[PDB]
């Protein structure tokens, strides 16, 4: 979903490297 | 080649032809743009670099472009756009606006870049929006992707802004061939997306020449907002992964401005000069939030108040 996609992107972005 | 004298004599001919068409039209007389169209040399391959492309190196050539478009039909205008896209890397304005080929542009070189941007991109936006069909926009993108190193074009502000115009128009035109064209563009950019951001020494050099303490990178985030917008989850993943450090560099810059604001606003005594500094800080702090959010919102993300979270 647009929610699950946004959460996947947030988690990826929030990784240090 | 060239040469220099020949191209300057060609621009003079173009000026003479346009002035005759303008005089005839004004006096309500019948106009014939054949001599003018032929003076442009669009359908000419007798030289190493096309004479019309060479005409665009001169500011006098650039300034008459809106007036030329007043006396051309749809297909003629399209031939011009196609020649420009087909030979983008051989356009000196791209070489001048690229931080790679021109790491230290002069103020004169920067003025030429800005003249070209406000004239040639206004002409392209006007033609593509009203009116150009799907097949034609797809054709211009394919012309751009096949006849140029796309990553080199993204190092130029004109190159990046021309790509954004094409992607954003394609995104509006369909309410599946674009999906294949987009992926061809994504292919040419993957592992090089960060190279759209000029190095710090280049930005410091642009700033000294204009006497400013902030770089306008709205166009970089507008390109990214457009690219993310037409992409699937896998494309958005690659974009986020490649530009992650640039997102956090922008946030650090905004948070540095946020703290400068708080420290100066608590000062009891305030002159008009401290008022000016605070407004300048607030303006730049808010510009960074807005530019980054143009990109993040597209993926349903938002930077507020101190962090990134899912857009409500
Ligand atoms: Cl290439
Ligand atoms: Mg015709």
């Amino acid at each position: 979903t647009a929610h699950s996609n946004s959460q996947a992107l947030l988690d990826l972005l929030k990784k240090p490297t | 080649s060239g040469g220099k004298k020949f191209i300057l004599e060609l621009i003079e001919t173009v000026y003479e032809e346009i002035l005759d068409l303008e005089a005839n039209l004004r006096n309500g007389q019948q106009t014939d743009s054949t001599a003018m169209w032929e003076a442009l040399h669009i359908d000419d391959s007798s030289y190493d670099v096309n004479p019309f492309i060479s005409m665009l190196s001169f500011d006098k050539g650039i300034k008459i472009m809106p007036r030329i478009f007043n006396f051309l039909d749809k297909q003629q205008k399209l031939k011009i756009l196609q020649k420009i896209f087909n030979e983008l890397s051989h356009l000196q304005i791209i070489i001048l606006s690229s931080y790679k080929t021109t790491p230290k542009p002069t103020l004169t070189q920067l003025k030429k870049v800005d003249l070209f941007q406000m004239i040639i991109l206004k002409i392209i936006v006007s033609f593509l929006s009203n009116n150009s069909n799907f097949i034609e926009i797809m054709g211009l993108l394919l012309q751009l992707i096949r006849n140029n190193n796309v990553s080199f074009l993204t190092t130029s502000k004109i190159g990046l802004n021309l790509i954004t115009i094409l992607i954003s128009r394609a995104a509006l035109i369909k309410q599946s061939t674009w999906n294949e064209i987009y992926d061809k563009l994504f292919t040419s950019l993957e592992s090089k997306i960060q190279l759209i951001f000029p190095p710090r020494e280049y930005n410091d050099h642009i700033m000294r020449l204009q006497n400013d303490k902030f770089m306008d990178e709205a166009y970089i985030w507008a390109f990214l907002a457009s690219l993310a917008a037409s992409g699937k989850l896998n494309h958005q993943r690659i974009i986020i992964d490649e530009v992650r450090d640039e997102i956090f560099a922008t946030i650090n810059e905004a948070e540095t401005l946020q703290k400068k604001e708080k420290e100066l606003s608590v000062l009891p005594q305030r002159s008009q000069e401290l008022d000016t500094e605070l407004k300048s800080i607030i303006y730049n702090k808010e510009k960074l939030y807005q530019d980054l959010n143009l990109f993040l919102n597209v993926m349903g993300l938002v930077y507020r108040d101190g962090e990134i979270s899912e857009l409500k």
